[PDB]
């Protein structure tokens, strides 16, 4: 927890004033601040080139195993560590020969110089890992027996003991099998070496989450290229049903909002004798009346010359052309009134909002009396005094002046109030013993 | 640069324009549109490139007053660009015969609008919403008319004169949000009542909303304000600054609320007085909707 | 042999109907090459308030060109467009930009809806080496633990940009099926120019939809296919409550200029490190800061701003369709019900209900921009009841 508060100076600057202004404790600091990022923020050091490394690094362990005589020790995993992070009994073997090669740097070259080429028989430690890997494949033999399905080692064996043959099918090699004895020895070990590298997945597949079912062949395997399984099945009338009732509710209640309803029906009621149509008669008469009046446009020749109605039209133009007396210089103390609260109190207030949001949260479920924990019902009580006291001296430091203070304190008292709201509302649901 | 198109949406409520005559006004519908006509011509007076779009709102329809829909412009379709080889209406022009090229076509078609006083469709009032897109498709084609070194500066005028109608609230809101995609200014002068909804549409645009001071006094603000370019207003320092707009009520009972809550996945935010879903017959999953009723 | 055979490929292509009218039908086949998949929508059920997770393969597959100078250049550029067109269509949601690079996963931008932060992150993501191999297990680990603390009233979908390579990660990601099947989190990948069976089995075990990138046009299609909030698996949620309606504040209401700036480390709100003068106001914190139609950090509820986001999908579902006829019923004076023109490329577009005549430029303008036929208006609202 302490490396977290030292490597991050911003959160440390947050963590300072809970000790500096004595807001909360460290016990209270790690009780309601983190609580989620214990999985999220700690997801960096655990993964680190995908831990439980099975099939990510194993592609690149052999090409990046050597740059030079000393091209090693990059960072943490650089080019040596995840080699150790797969072999376990072979890691015990590494530990066995570090004093045999004295210097660990010497070990980095020696233990891996002869094992890389063909074969490593120079030291007990190299021979330990060498012999173990034959036992590993012997150990890996027994596991493949337990699966034993889709494995024609079974199916091949039925045809060779039966005539006592397929020993000649083994012993029928052409192409000068007489006088070399070099790569015959060599390649089968490289066959063995990369099957180790192949079973290095298997040596790390157990690290994944132990990964076992071992295949009792599941005798169905129904070749299903046909059938039309068609996995997803929506459209069993779900938003069809919403549309039938909500537009019905948007029909019977079309916009019952602020201006959206109250001015609406009030002027529809003003239309009055509209089913009586006597207003509609005069309407349709006035539809018939000014029908002809528009088109002549001699009446609509001079529907312009009213400079009587220009002056007033010029007036509220000029009235809105000059608003006056509204404190043109509204700032210019704001720089002093920025740097003093945005030195501590930006972060100080943030100490509350990391907590006070949870203070809204436990009360956001409390009358159900389910999330009622002693960890929480006194966490209601805990930070209550831990915040509403530690703001009072930041409150009392700024009441050094009067109108310099009374403007900003109109906006800080919400913090006092949202505290006391929560506290005030806490007993609106009276809790028993 | 560019071509500088104008769009004008005029309220023509003959219920209300009949009611405009019921007071025996000193400002009638005849006095209305003629200002709006020359207002449309005023657009044309800045540049030969300027193009106009005029559509009123009849109770049954909204026919394109401008450009036209009859045999005077069904075979004419304007003189500049793709000519009809039409002599008489293709002959006289220059600041005064262009207007009587368009004066005729409005008064003949409002004649076709004001001969249909035969409404029996249960007060089918101001049908702004569907009338809006009638421009928007057409200018999309006009976007596809020429664009080659031709920025289409369209500008939408909305004129309100009466109350809004009972139209579909979604189909109210969406086209503005589609106009929000469309990047075209929309400006609004109202006459009689305020429209909180349509002034929200102005807020979407950042256009301009206007309550008129007086209906016969609608010739100087209409001159100054409802006047184009977004250049004349981003440079002309005179903006109606007011735009007081509180909103956000809910739909089950009636409210004015700061806290909403949805009823189903269907985006139905209702009033708190709501046991069972009136958005559907699908019941609410019983963990959350009584927590609206818990605290 | 091949010197002829290299040009037997040209023999037929170059040649056409000769005499007169040459190099003509070759252009006709190019128009006949066009007109790919239109919509095939019409769905119901789910899709609301997604919580997306951008997952990016950063690998050596990017170094192949194949569409662009980099496959990230194919990728990253249109993601910004995909970001903006998402926030266009779906503002009720938020997206987790998480980057896999060198066998780990970096949650680059947090699950949020602030576009500039996401886009400049992509503008920061330009000069990425994409060193190392993909690891989805680290990506799903962030994806779990983050969305684990999200409510079950949240749409839980993951968008993986995978470069079709070997899924280089341990720790039984096949067993992450039952992990996430139970966790009701959807995972959607699309393969870059190839296929991963295990990931293809993953998505078909998910309900997330898998595809393969064909081309840059085709790349856009599946983005566009995943713009829409899809009908995910049943039994996710019904409701989501304490949708905070805010206030805009003008800071000129009663006391004119009584506060030089409405962000001074004590005011209810003032969340982000910048000066402000009072524009906004939330119900529950009574939080006044820079305007944001999303949510907050102290009231912790959703800063819903209804005309924006309670309007976006609010007409994105209830659509209908048109029809096409090549015939000539000459409705209008050989006109369109919308834009009022004519070309007659035998696509006379008729509505299903009001039955009005439209063009492509009126059909597209509906089916991409207007999303409804306004011919239904004047036809719905007049007898509506
Ligand atoms: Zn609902
Ligand atoms: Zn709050
Ligand atoms: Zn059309
Ligand atoms: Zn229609």
């Amino acid at each position: 927890k302490n490396r977290m508060l030292q490597e991050d100076p911003v959160l440390f600057q947050l963590y300072k004033d809970l000790v500096v202004s004595q807001v909360i404790s460290a016990e209270e600091f790690w009780a309601n601040r983190l609580n989620v990022n214990a999985t999220d923020s700690s997801s960096t050091s655990n993964h680190k080139q995908d831990v439980g490394i099975s099939a990510a690094f194993l592609a690149d362990v052999r090409p990046q195993t050597d740059g030079c005589n000393g091209l090693r020790y990059n960072l943490t995993s650089d080019i040596i560590e995840s080699i150790f992070r797969t072999y376990p009994a072979v890691k015990m073997k590494y530990a066995e020969n570090v004093p045999h090669n004295m210097t660990e740097k010497e070990f980095w070259t020696r233990f891996f110089q002869s094992h890389y080429f063909h074969r490593d028989r120079l030291n007990t430690g190299s021979k330990d890992l060498f012999a173990e890997c034959a036992k590993i494949d012997e150990k890996g033999l027994k596991t493949m027996v337990s699966l034993g399905v889709k494995n024609p080692l079974l199916d091949l064996t039925a045809l060779e003991d039966k005539p006592l043959d397929e020993g000649y099918g083994i012993s029928s090699v052409p192409s000068a099998s007489n006088s070399k004895s070099i790569k015959e020895n060599s390649n089968a070990a490289i066959i063995k070496r990369f099957n180790h590298h192949s079973a290095m997945v298997l040596a790390a597949g157990l690290r994944k989450q132990e990964a076992q079912n071992e295949q009792t062949s599941e005798p169905s395997n129904m070749d299903g290229n046909s059938g039309d399984a068609d996995c997803f099945q929506p459209a069993v009338k779900r938003a069809k049903l919403q549309e039938s009732i909500e537009y019905e509710d948007l029909g019977k209640n079309n916009s019952v909002k602020t201006i959206a309803l109250n001015l609406k029906k009030s002027d529809r009621y003003y239309h009055g004798p509209t089913p009586i149509q006597s207003l509609q008669y005069a309407t349709s008469q006035d539809i018939i009346n000014s029908f002809q009046s528009i088109r002549q446009e001699m009446e609509a020749y001079t529907p312009k010359l009213t400079q009587v109605l220009s002056s007033s039209a010029a007036s509220s133009t000029i009235t809105a052309l000059s608003p006056g007396g509204a404190l043109m210089q509204g700032g210019t103390q704001q720089a002093i009134n920025q740097m003093v609260p945005n030195d501590i109190q930006s972060e100080l207030k943030h100490l509350y909002v990391a907590v006070g949001e949870l203070l809204r949260h436990f009360w956001s479920c409390f009358p159900v009396n389910t999330p009622f924990l002693e960890e929480k019902v006194v966490k209601m009580k805990s930070n209550l005094e831990r915040f509403q006291v530690t703001k009072l001296c930041p409150f009392q430091e700024k009441i050094r002046r009067q109108y310099l203070s009374t403007n900003l304190v109109s906006h800080i008292e919400e913090m006092l109030q949202t505290a006391y709201n929560k506290l005030h509302t806490w007993q609106s649901r009276r809790l028993m013993k | 640069d560019e071509l500088n198109l104008l769009v004008i949406v005029v309220d023509a409520n003959p219920i209300w324009w009949g009611k405009q005559a019921l007071k025996e006004s000193q400002f009638t519908l005849s006095k209305c549109i003629d200002a709006v006509m020359v207002l449309g011509n005023s657009h044309l007076f800045m540049n030969r490139s300027n193009k106009l779009a005029v559509i009123a709102s009849h109770i049954q329809e909204s026919r394109f007053l401008y450009p036209g829909k009859n045999g005077r412009l069904g075979d004419f379709f304007g003189d500049p660009g793709n000519p009809p080889e039409f002599n008489p209406s293709g002959s006289k022009d220059g600041k005064y015969e262009l207007l009587t090229s368009a004066n005729e076509v409005i008064v003949e078609e409002i004649k076709d609008l004001m001969t249909k006083s035969d409404i029996k469709g249960q007060h089918t009032e101001t049908l702004l919403a569907g009338s809006l897109a009638k421009a928007l498709c057409y200018i999309h084609r006009m976007n596809k008319e020429v664009k080659d070194n031709q920025e289409m500066k369209s500008r939408i005028l909305v004129i309100k004169a009466a109350e809004d109608s009972a139209l579909q609230y979604m189909n109210f809101m969406n086209v503005i949000f589609a106009a929000q995609k469309q990047n075209i200014l929309i400006d609004a002068c109202v006459l009689d009542s305020d429209s909180g909804l349509l002034q929200q549409a102005c807020d979407i645009t950042g256009g301009l909303y206007l309550k008129v001071p007086q209906m016969p006094s609608l010739l100087q603000y209409l001159l100054w304000v409802f006047l184009p370019d977004q250049d004349q207003r981003s440079q002309l320092i005179l903006p109606p600054p007011v735009h007081v707009d509180y909103r956000a009520a809910c739909f089950c009972h009636r409210n004015l609320i700061e806290i909403g809550y949805v009823c189903s996945v269907c985006l139905s935010i209702f009033c708190n007085f709501s046991p069972i879903c009136t958005t559907c017959e699908t019941a609410f999953k019983i963990s959350l909707p009584p927590v609206l009723k818990a605290k | 042999r091949w010197e002829g055979g290299y040009e037997r490929t040209w023999e037929i292509l170059k040649e056409d109907e000769s005499g007169s009218l040459k190099a003509t039908i070759e252009d006709i086949l190019f128009k006949a090459k066009r007109k790919r998949v239109f919509e095939h929508h019409g769905q119901v059920r789910l899709g609301m308030m997604r919580h997306l997770y951008v997952v990016v393969d950063g690998s050596r597959t990017m170094e192949d060109q194949d569409l662009k100078p980099n496959r990230l250049t194919c990728t990253l550029k249109l993601l910004e467009y995909f970001v903006e067109e998402y926030f266009d269509q779906n503002p009720i949601s938020q997206i987790g930009i998480i980057v896999t690079k060198s066998k780990r996963a970096e949650k680059l931008t947090e699950l949020s809806g602030n576009p500039r932060k996401h886009i400049t992150s992509l503008k920061k993501a330009v000069d990425m080496t994409c060193h190392g191999e993909p690891s989805l297990y680290n990506s799903l680990s962030i994806a779990m633990q983050t969305l684990k603390h999200m409510p079950g009233h949240t749409s839980r979908e993951v968008l993986i940009i995978f470069s079709s390579l070997t899924t280089c990660d341990p720790s039984n990601i096949y067993d992450l099926i039952k992990t996430l099947k139970a966790a009701k989190i959807r995972v959607s990948v699309i393969g870059l120019s190839a296929e991963v069976r295990v990931c293809t089995v993953l998505a078909r075990e998910t309900g997330g939809t898998y595809h393969v990138i064909l081309d840059e046009s085709h790349y856009k299609e599946l983005l566009t296919h995943h713009v829409s909030p899809p009908p995910a698996s049943s039994s996710s949620e019904c409701s989501l409550i304490r949708m905070g309606f805010p206030q805009h504040t003008i800071a000129s209401l009663s006391d004119q200029d009584a506060k030089p700036s409405f962000s001074m480390a004590h005011l209810d709100g003032n969340t982000e490190p910048g000066l402000t003068l009072g524009g906004y106001f939330c119900p529950q914190c009574r939080a006044k800061y820079c305007e944001l139609p999303v949510e907050c950090k102290i009231c912790g509820l959703t800063l819903v701003s209804a005309p924006h986001l309670a309007r976006s999908y609010h007409h994105l579902f209830p659509l209908d369709a048109f029809q096409e006829i090549p015939l000539e019923e000459y409705n209008g004076e050989r006109f369109c019900y919308g834009c009022q023109g004519e070309l007659k490329d035998q696509h006379v577009y008729v509505c299903a209900v009001c039955q009005n005549v439209f063009c492509v430029d009126c059909d597209v303008f509906v089916h991409d921009s207007l999303h409804c036929c306004p011919g239904c208006i004047h036809k719905i609202p007049a007898p509506s009841g």
